[PDB]
């Protein structure tokens, strides 16, 4: 582990000094040792502030909201600098993480890196709030590479439809909660209680790990097949019968 | 409370008084009271209906 520290004492100018020296080491790692370097950036909205405060001082004409017109293009230079060379054994992965001002989806800072970046991960305040660690809300989250990170070989087979039924089986529970909230919890039926247990469980168990419960993939899923032996397989209507006669029985 | 608003229904009571007995109609009370069980069980899905 490389470690580069900038409190918020130091100078301001720093801030934006930072990561061109962290992705400079990231860079010489990954293409001269050959080795898998996963660089994490933390709190890009303070980045975002500094610079403002560079271009402020420096005279220019403000862009939009007082953030510079070109911190498309830096925010592209600094996120631009990863992937897979050909001919080359290793990679740089990217996992920079920022604070959204007043929740708003629509703010630039957010809304640039998105675009710029693939996929996204949230986290929700009512899930911190209902006392759930880490407080990650999957129904909003997406991904853009899943679909080929995954497959026969480098994981199970049986990984895809497994997300899939997961996401399907807990949107289920969730609306359906809703639901019971003005039905009536005595005009449920049986399977609806065990969507109401499916998501009692999904929220108790696949989403809590706790700060040091090192869970593998192969865990993973082993308590993903878990959740999902409450329902019979007829329910589980995302998931291939070949893989049903040979997973579901377990 | 069939859902969030709650509509009366009935029962069928048994008050306890029981049906009259006719026995001078020229000796005819089994009839009678084959008519009394059927208008009965009439009576108790009519109840239900309403």
């Amino acid at each position: 582990v490389c470690l580069f520290l900038n409190l918020a004492n130091d100078p301001t100018i720093e801030r934006i000094i930072t990561p061109r020296l962290a992705l400079t080491t990231a860079e010489f790692l990954a293409y001269q040792c050959e080795k898998h370097v996963l660089v994490i950036l933390t709190d890009m909205s303070s980045y975002a502030e500094a610079l403002r405060e560079v271009s402020a001082a420096r005279e220019e004409v403000p862009g939009r909201r007082g953030f510079p017109g070109y911190m498309y293009t830096d925010l592209a230079t600094i996120y631009e600098r990863a992937g897979r060379v050909e001919g080359r054994n290793g990679s740089i992965t990217q996992i920079p993480i920022l604070t959204m001002p007043n929740d708003d989806i629509t703010h630039p800072i957010p809304d640039l890196t998105g675009y710029i970046t693939e996929g996204q991960i949230y986290v929700d305040r009512q899930l911190h709030n209902r006392q759930i660690y880490p407080p990650i809300n999957v129904l909003p989250s997406l991904s853009r590479l899943m679909k080929s990170a995954i497959g026969e070989g480098m994981t199970r087979k049986d990984h895809a439809d497994v997300s899939n039924q997961l996401y399907a089986c807990y949107a289920i529970g969730k609306d359906v909660q809703a639901m019971k909230a003005v039905v009536g919890e005595e005009a449920l039926t049986s399977d609806d209680l065990l969507y109401l247990e499916f998501l009692q469980k999904f929220e108790k168990n696949f989403i809590t790990q706790g700060p040091y419960e090192n869970r593998t993939v192969y865990e993973t899923l082993d308590i993903g097949w878990q959740l999902l032996r409450i329902f019979p397989k007829e329910m589980l209507k995302r998931i291939p019968q070949s893989t049903l006669s040979e997973f579901y029985p377990r | 409370n069939v859902a969030g608003v709650t509509l009366p229904v009935f029962e069928h009571y048994h008050e306890g008084t029981d049906s009259y007995e006719l026995t001078g109609l020229a000796r005819g009370g089994e009839q009678l009271a084959k008519l009394k069980r059927n208008y009965a069980k009439a009576v108790e899905l009519l109840v239900e209906l309403a």
